[PDB]
Parts: C-alpha cells; structure tokens; sequence
C-alpha cells in the first residue's frame, strides 16, 4: 500500500474505447449507490474529458439482494497482456484437474488496498450511463487495483504467495491456483475434511486481512464423453440410415471406421418403415466400430499457443452439449449440462457457459472463445441476469443451425 | 465572458507538435474587418497579442452574409489529443418526463465564455495579414475555447456540468437537461415560482460568465427541436414533404427512405421494404432507377398515412409501459408503445428478414428484441407486450428451435392477422406412405440440370431443367416428390442444403421455388423428410443418383 508497480501497454497500443451498453434504471441506480461509496473510500475518482478511454460496466446480483458491479476489462486485458502474462505471469499448476475436489474462493477484495500506478489509471475509466441520453454519463477511473483486470492479481501475486506460504507449509498435499479474483483449492481429502481444510484456509486468509465470501467441483469426473450408437430391439431402413449417417460423420474424427456392410444391408429402394433384421457381415461393423467409440482419439494435444474454442448446442428438454477444441475434429474436452418453471433457455445457456468456462480454467488456465447459439442482441441484453462469475469469456454468435444435434448427444 | 472556471489540461498527440499553416493574403477590406473584431475580442480578453517567439500558426479567413471570423483549426485538430466523445445520441421525446412547465435557455458565446488551458494557448496562434506590403502580420492567440477546435464541445460541456452542480443541489425540485449550447429546464412548480427559479438560475449562470436570454426573449412553445415539434402536451415530427417526380435517382430514393423512416416513429403503418430493395444495387448516387410496381404502391400507401397529422404523447413513470405488434405481410411488422389506449408514446417498424428464408414466429421474436433494446434506451425499462400469437404457437416453436430465445411476459391479442405454424414436418417416419428417393444435379459449366425420383412402389420420374444450379435442382427434386404424392409422403434426400432450408420451416422466402414448396407442404397433412449421405450407396439414393 505504498509502492505502485509500473504498468506499460504493449508499444503502439492505445487504451480501450468501448461503448457502454444502456442499462435498466434499476441497474443504473445500483451503480450510483455503489460508486458513490467507492469514491468516498477513495477507490475511484471522477475524471474530466481529457480522458477518452472507457471500459463497459454492468450490474449483477452476485450469489443475493446485494447488487455488485462487474467491469468488462476484456479490451484492457488484451492491451496489457505483455504485463500480466509475461512480466508478472502467474504459472498454471497442471494437476488441479487430478484432485477429487476443488473449491473456489473470491479473494478480489484483496486488491482494493494496493494503489494503482499513477500513470495507468487513465485507462481504467468507466461511465455510468443515463436514460434517454438526458445527460452525459458519470465518469470515474480507478485509484486501486480494480477487480477484473488481469494485472491486478499479477501484481498482488507476491503478497498473495507470502500469505499463502504458511498454509502451503502446514498441508503441502493441497494445490492452490489463482485466476484473477479466485483461488482454486483442490484436495484429495474426503469431502468432510476438505470442507474444513477450506475453512482453515478461509480463516487463515481472513486473519491476515483478506476477507472472503461468507461450489465444489470434482474434476475426478471430467473426461471426453464418447459417441453413443443407440442399439434398440427393432430396426428399420430409416434407423439403418440415421445409423449409417452418424458413422459416416464420425469418419472425420475416427478415420478407423467402415460401414460398407451396413450400406449393402439395404441396397433396395425400400419403404423407410421396413423392419429389416440384423445380418452377420453387417453386424460385424456395428460392434467392431461400437468399441472404437470407447477407444480415445489419437494425437490430440493442447497447443498453448492457440485459443480454445467452445461450441454449445441446444438438445431440448433443458439439455445442452458442448465441445472444446482448437483445430476442427480434434476435441480436447466434451460434456453435457442440465437444469434441475424456474429456468429459461438463456438462464440455461448462461449457466452452461459459466460451467464450461470454469472447467476450462481448472484444466488449462485460460478461458475459451464461445460459439453461442443465440441471437447477438438477445444475449447482449439478458446475459448479465444470471451471470455470477467475476470474469467474462470472449464470445461470438453462430447464426448457422447445427443439423448434427443428436450426432453430438 | 472569460470565466473563473477551472481549465482542463490539454495535450497534443504524442510526438507531434503545433500547426504551422501559413495564411493566404485576403482583400484589404476583409483584413480591415478582421482587426475590428480582433481588438473587440481582445478588449473582452478572449485572445491576447503575442511576440513572434511563438512559432505556431493556423490559417484565418473572413466572411459574412456584420462580418464574421472563421479559423481553419483542421490542422490543429489533427495533432490534439482525443477527448471523451460528446453525446452522439439525442433524447427521444417519447421518453421525456411530463413536467408542469418547460423553459428553454440558449447560452451565448458559449465556447468563448470558457477559459482554455494556458500551456496549450500557444498552439492556437494565428496572424492577420497586412495587405502584403511586406508589413508584419498581427500575432494573436486564444485564451478561451476556440470555435471549431476538437476540444471545445467536450470541455465546454464539462464546464457547464460543473457550473450547474451547486444550483442543482440547492434546487432538486427542478430538472435540467443538457444539450450542446442549450439548457432545457423542466419543473413541477407553479408558473410563478418556476419563472422565479429560471430567473434565479440565469443569475447563477451570469456570475459564472454564461449569458442567457430574458423572460422577454425566452423561446416559447411550440419548440422546433432536432426535427421535432415539441408542444406542451404532445410531440410530433416536423412537416414531411415527399416529392412527386417522374425520374428517380439513388440520391433521391435514399433521402426518401430517410424521411419515411423518420416518419415511422409516430406515423403507424409506414412500410419501406419495396422502396429500399430498389437501392439494393448500392451503386452510384446519381444513377437513375426505375420504380417497381410494388414500390409505387408502397409510396402511395405511405402518402395516405401522412395525408393527415398525428401526434405522440410524453412519458409518465407512474403508468405502465405497453407494446403491441401487428403483422403486415411482406416480412413487415409494426408496433405501438402506449400507457393509455389512444395516446401512443411512439411507433415504429421491424422488417429485416435477417436471411432469405424466415417464418413469422421467428420474425415476431426478432421484433420484440428490437423493441426491448429501444425501450431500455428510452425509458430504462422493458414494456409489457401485447402480441398476436397464441401461447401454444410460441412454446411449440421455441421448444423445437435450435437457437435459444427469451420471451418476455406477454399476453395474447386476437386482432387478426394472427401468427401461426402453417405446416409441421413429422418427427417420425410414416408407415404406409410412399417413399420417394429424390436427387437432382446440374453441370456448373453447362448451366443445365435435372431433378427426379424413385419410389418403393417402383415409380420413377425425371424432369429436365435449363439455367439452374445443383442447389436449385436439389430443391426442385423435393418440389416434384411433393407434386406427385398423396397427402402423406416420405421424402429422402442427399442434400443437406435442401434439408437445412426446409427443416427451418420457413413460411416465406425470396425464392419462388421455396414459396411453392411451402405451398405444397401446406396441403400435405404428413410430410417426413430424411437425410442420407450422398455417393454412399445407402440403397435407393444409389438408384436415383444414377438416373441423376
Ligand atoms: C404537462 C407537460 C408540459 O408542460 N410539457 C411536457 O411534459 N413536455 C415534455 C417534457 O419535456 C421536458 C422535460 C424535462 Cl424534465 C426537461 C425539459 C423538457 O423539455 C425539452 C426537452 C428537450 Cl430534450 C428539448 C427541449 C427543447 N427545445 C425541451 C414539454 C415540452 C415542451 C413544453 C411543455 C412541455
Ligand atoms: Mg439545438
Ligand atoms: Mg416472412
């Protein structure tokens, strides 16, 4: 709380200038309440028009009648990557996925002590908007490490790693990863004592001055979920077709596949609804390719130079299925998601995205860029309503339908 | 005049420096008229003579139509830092809050009334010529926000904002909206105290240097503001004059589509689909364009709508917000926003198809989006929606649609026309219905093709096609199997294109072919459509891919 680490943008990069989304009068009001207080506690200050930069700003409800502010530093983050990835990069423990339990702790109130480089604050500017453009927004910049910027944890990393040194000494079977404003704590304890070892930590942290929120992921379940060829009692031509098609598509992922014997087992222009039966030479390709679906793929290795790409697909019945990858047909991870007259499609998507993003952080220490199946403007309107996370992935909007659907179910 | 307001610091863009554009000599009459203004601007402190030490210079010219002074800051604007963008958007009258009375105050010399940073005054240096004569010019600098400088609108607005903060605290029963050089004061006081408050404010302003007009010179309703007539209990667009012409150029159709769009906020029913299609070519502005038949009609119907005048009403927070959507037929929708059943807040249209194939359920959904975004911008909330669609029509569609959507709280309305799913493909195949195995192919280079089928009942056909494409035939193939089929039919296709197009269940399309497939699909009472890999000898497509 005295020395301000210097921050440089990557040379020939000006700061962010991103349009503020318009907000419901409800949500504005909260941000005024919240900022008026932040400004008294000195964490932010009003700014003049000699500051052109701006970063968007939302209001979410955390877990909680209490409104919280969420700032979208995606742009600034891109333009500071030199600083929070190379200069003071926090390295990623590639084992947290192994542990049988992982708890996530919000530590981002840590940062509001640390003052922010005097010269860098201009780039944190945000705007509280007004309605109908009655008057120009209220303009602040940050005086302290702001939650949501990737520099913030990168700076604090020393103070964090010191404070953590006692606890890592006492119990060195535990792993602790810091992604932005979250500590991911994994352990192989049975659940009962994991949850107390998490209380320990909590109160360890809390008595060195780090308050924390007063959510257990078992990566012992994560695995590429394989393609399922529904065997039934009956069979038809149609089903032989649906069957043939699935398998032909799969040939791009598992070249080791064949169906000629399938494709000859209906060689006659027949009605679709013909209950055709099972053959020997044909049946030889069902089981023979049915277990190849149990065998994993070959040569699928996470390139850390490349972005992760997540695709989700609505599957009906509150079901959603996702695949993460970097090169087509080379799927690193794949999963499914489901809700429990309480849920709506968006809420579901928003939850799914959150879930896929955490998995992502645990595994690779980087978030994926989402191909969201929704209409840009609908998302840009309702995503903050079920958003609980302190961070925000990149996303885009697939307006091209899938057709595959079940193919990935 | 120059004020005791605090200055904003200003910098030039990094690794740049001040302009040095020399000045073309002007008429000895002009050079006269420049000095008359300069010194009377100097007396008033706005500018200060300087020694040639200052190396900077910016062109000056002069003009009239009382002579006037213009400066070419363009060169300076290029090297000055960027500032916080000013209000790009303007408040929509429909969302202005209803107030007992409304005062409009324009400030004068607004920019000249505000001081400019001292260390950034040098770069504003100009010079007045001495009718050549090898006579040294008059070197002057600004000490206030220069006109047409990049920094002026933003710094002025800061300054105005801050100058108001005290008053606004001591009088929060009143509301001041800010716009460029104006101030729009609205109150719910009695006419005698408001006039008092106004005249009070005017004095606060004057003590900070900002001049403002008398009760005698205050603009009086109705107010011609940003292409709107603002009345004290009603707003509308200004008068609109669509021209009648014999020939229509691109520039003309644009200005027309503009005006028509402008009108759409308060004049219901306005359509612009067919008119805007003309512009599709997006070619030269002076190119003449023939009017289509449908376009001529649309302009006619529009003309009738603007034949009489209609007005919008202001916003009341203590009243609910409502939105109603009415279909119009050509992928054209229209809506009205109201709190009370005959007094509309505003109106508009949604017509974007967003693709060459759509269905009304989708489109209506997209329409609600548009309305929600605007509602939120204008009134900071979203409206209760009154929609011509059955809760059962919608749930069916979205449950079965591949994208995700959010249908805000909404109640039915019966006002026909109503939104419907005209057909629905079967989810499972049909036992005891003929199975057609359609395929169709075309040679790119020959630009000729053929669609056909084959059935389980041994029925076969091939129609020949000229001037088409693979895609065009893939659909004709289906079009055929519908034509030659009973009221229940199984079609089996190798083209994901054609499948894609149909699975979407469009009810309206740019392609006539698809509109006709839509026709046939409506008659049939059961259609099942099924995909199989082409050139994979699935059994039956093989036979139909062979007759091609
Ligand atoms: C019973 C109603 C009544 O007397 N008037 C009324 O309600 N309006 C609409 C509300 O307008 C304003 C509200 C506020 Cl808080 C502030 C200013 C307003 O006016 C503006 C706004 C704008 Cl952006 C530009 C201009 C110009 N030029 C004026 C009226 C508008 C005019 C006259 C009377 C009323
Ligand atoms: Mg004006
Ligand atoms: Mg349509």
């Amino acid at each position: 709380p005295i020395e301000t680490v210097p921050v440089k943008l990557k040379p020939g990069m000006d700061g962010p200038k991103v349009k503020q989304w318009p907000l419901t009068e409800e949500k504005i009001k909260a941000l005024v309440e919240i900022c008026t207080e932040m400004e008294k506690e000195g964490k932010i200050s009003k700014i003049g028009p000699e500051n052109p930069y701006n970063t968007p700003v939302f209001a979410i409800k955390k877990k909680s009648t209490k409104w919280r502010k969420l700032v979208d530093f995606r742009e600034l983050n891109k333009r500071t990557q030199d600083f929070w990835e190379v200069q003071l990069g926090i390295p990623h423990p590639a084992g947290l996925k192994k542990k049988k339990s992982v708890t996530v702790l919000d530590v981002g109130d840590a940062y509001f002590s640390v003052p922010l480089d005097e010269d860098f604050r201009k780039y944190t500017a945000f705007t509280i908007p007004s309605i109908n453009n009655e008057t120009p927004g209220i303009r602040y910049q940050y005086n302290v490490l702001p939650q949501g910027w990737k520099g913030s944890p990168a700076i604090f990393q020393s103070s964090m790693t010191k404070i953590l040194e006692p606890f890592k000494k006492q119990n060195p079977d535990i792993v602790i990863y810091q992604y932005m404003d979250d500590l991911y704590v994994g352990s192989d304890l049975e659940i009962g004592q994991h949850r107390t070892k998490i209380e320990e930590l909590r109160q360890h942290l809390l008595r060195w001055g780090l308050t924390t929120p007063d959510y257990e992921l078992h990566p012992d379940k994560w695995t590429v979920q394989p393609i399922v060829l529904p065997e039934k009692d009956s069979w038809t031509v149609n089903d032989i077709q649906k069957l043939v098609g699935k398998l032909n598509w799969a040939s791009q992922i598992y070249p080791g596949i064949k169906v000629r014997q399938l494709s000859k087992l209906l060689r006659g222009t027949k009605a679709l609804t013909e209950v055709i039966p099972l053959t020997e030479e044909a049946e030889l390709e069902l089981a023979e390719n049915r277990e190849i679906l149990k065998e994993p793929v070959h040569g699928v290795y996470y390139d850390p130079s490349k972005d992760l790409i997540a695709e989700i697909q609505k599957q009906g019945q509150g079901q959603w299925t996702y695949q993460i990858y970097q090169e087509p047909f080379k799927n690193l991870k794949t999963g499914k998601y489901a809700r429990m007259a309480h849920t709506n499609d968006v809420k579901q998507l928003t939850e799914a995205v959150q879930k896929i993003t955490t998995e992502s952080i645990v595994i690779w220490g980087k978030t994926p860029k989402f191909k969201l199946p929704i209409q840009k403007e609908t998302w840009e309107t309702w995503w903050t309503e079920y958003w609980q996370a302190t961070w925000i992935p990149e996303w885009e909007f697939v307006n091209t339908p899938p057709l595959v659907k079940l193919w990935y179910q | 005049p120059i004020s005791p307001i605090e200055t904003v610091p200003v910098k030039l863009k990094p690794g740049m420096d001040g302009p040095k554009v020399k000045q073309w000599p002007l008429t000895e009459e002009k050079i006269k008229a420049l000095v008359e203004i300069c010194t009377e601007m100097e007396k008033e402190g706005k500018i200060s003579k300087i020694g040639p030490e200052n190396p900077y210079n910016t062109p000056v010219f002069a003009i009239k139509k009382k002579w006037r002074k213009l400066v070419d800051f363009r060169e300076l604007n290029k090297r000055t830092q960027d500032f916080w963008e000013v209000q790009l958007g303007i408040p929509h009258p429909a969302g202005l809050k209803k107030k007992k009375s409304v005062t409009v105050l324009d400030v004068g010399d607004a920019y000249f009334s505000v001081p400019l940073d001292e260390d950034f005054r040098k770069y504003t240096a100009f010079t007045i010529p001495s009718i050549n004569n090898e006579t040294p010019g008059i070197r002057y600098q600004y000490n206030v926000l220069p006109q047409g400088w990049k920094g002026s609108p933003a710094i002025f607005q800061s300054s105005m904002t801050k100058i108001l903060e005290p008053f606004a605290a001591q009088n929060p029963d009143i509301v001041i909206y800010q716009y460029m050089d104006d101030l729009y004061v609205g109150s719910d006081l009695e006419i005698g105290q408001h006039r008092t408050k106004i005249e009070e404010l005017r004095q606060h302003l004057l003590r900070w240097g900002l001049t403002t007009p008398d009760k005698k010179h205050q603009k009086e309703p109705p107010f011609l503001w940003m292409g709107y007539e603002l009345h004290p209990d009603k707003w509308t667009v200004q008068p609109i004059v669509l021209p009648e012409k014999d020939s229509w150029t691109v520039n003309d159709i644009q200005k027309l589509v503009g005006k028509l769009n402008w009108a759409s906020q308060i004049y219901p029913g306005i359509k612009v689909r067919q008119l805007s299609k003309l512009l599709r070519g997006t070619k030269a502005l002076t190119e003449v364009i023939p009017l289509t038949e449908e376009a001529e009609l649309e302009l006619a119907e529009n003309r009738e709508i603007l034949k009489e005048p209609v007005h919008g009403v202001y916003y009341d927070p203590s009243k609910d917000l409502i939105a109603e959507i009415q279909k119009q037929g050509q992928g054209q929708w229209t809506y009205q926003i109201y709190q009370e059943p005959f007094k509309n807040l505003k109106t508009g249209k949604y017509a974007r198809m967003r693709g060459a194939h759509t269905n009304d359920v989708k489109q209506l959904t997209e329409a609600v989006q548009k309305i929600t975004t605007e509602s939120i911008v204008i009134w900071g909330k979203t409206p209760k929606f009154k929609l011509p669609i059955q809760k059962e029509t919608w749930e069916t569609w979205w449950t079965e649609y591949w994208q995700a959507t959010w249908i805000p709280e909404w109640e039915f309305v019966n006002t026909p026309p109503l939104v419907k799913l005209w057909y629905q493909l079967e989810k499972e195949p049909i036992v005891g219905a003929e199975t057609f195995y359609v395929d169709g192919a075309a040679n790119r280079e020959t630009k000729l093709g053929k669609a056909g089928y084959v059935t389980n009942k041994g029925r076969q056909k091939v129609v020949p096609l000229t001037n088409t494409t693979n895609q065009k035939t893939e659909l004709q193939a289906i079009y055929l199997a519908l034509q030659d089929s009973g009221l229940e039919v199984n079609i089996v296709t190798d083209s994901q294109y054609a499948l894609g197009i149909i699975q979407a269940q469009p009810d309206k399309s740019e392609s006539e072919l698809v509109n006709q497939i839509i026709e046939q699909l409506i008659k049939k009472e059961k259609v099942y459509l099924a995909w199989v890999p082409a050139h994979k000898g699935i059994g039956g497509n093989e036979q139909v891919d062979k007759l091609v």
